[PDB]
């Protein structure tokens, strides 16, 4: 409810301006900034081609 | 799409289609272009209850 | 029982939410009062008839009825004072106000 008897409706198609912006793919500060304090290789299997 | 702080998509033919499909009718859809120095200016509706 | 009321019909889409009409609401669908004016020059012609903008009473959807709110729509051509299709009859049109 808003300021009334108005019932208000979120409905995820409203969220199309929030998530579809092209900062979803921008993770350069994510993977690079966390890449300090290096953990050693814990025997990778599916990490290598 | 009001505030830019991220790189866009590389295919610019994809970037405008992603941008003009959100912007085209929002209450918060920006102006004609965004300014380089300035603000998005957020065009006003004629009335509010 | 008393004075005869006069009931005027307006075409609506069958897929309008019946949550609209639970409140005080507009029969034309888009709230068009000069009380909703923003002191711009010609704001309330575009408060009433501009559909890039949104309804002030319901900000998320532009109209509740596209056949009524719009200029030159079916709701407009019947009950507007300019066109006066009900201009000869002495029976009161209630929606002549709207």
């Amino acid at each position: 409810w808003g300021k009334d008897h108005q019932v208000l409706r979120l409905s995820m198609e409203n969220a199309v301006g929030t998530v579809c912006h092209p900062s979803l793919m921008n993770i350069d500060a994510a993977v690079g900034g966390v890449n300090h304090d290096p953990v050693e290789a814990a025997n990778p299997y599916g990490a290598y081609v | 799409y009001l505030g830019r702080g991220a790189p866009p998509l590389l295919d610019n033919a994809a970037a405008v289609y992603l941008r003009n499909a959100v912007v085209a009718g929002n209450r918060l859809g920006p102006a004609q272009p965004l300014p380089v120095f300035g603000c998005a200016q957020v065009p006003r509706r004629a009335g509010m209850d | 029982h008393g004075q005869d009321a006069v009931c005027e019909f307006i075409a609506t889409p069958v897929a309008t939410d019946i949550n609209y009409f639970r409140r005080p609401c507009n029969p034309r669908g888009r709230a068009a009062g000069g009380v909703y004016a923003g002191d711009k020059e010609g704001d309330v012609i575009a408060l009433m008839y501009d559909h890039g903008q949104s309804d002030p009473a319901r900000p998320f959807a532009a109209t509740a009825n596209p056949w009524a709110s719009q200029r030159f729509s079916y709701g407009d051509l019947l009950y507007n004072g300019a066109y006066h299709l009900n201009g000869a009859s002495p029976v009161l049109s209630p929606c002549f106000k709207f």
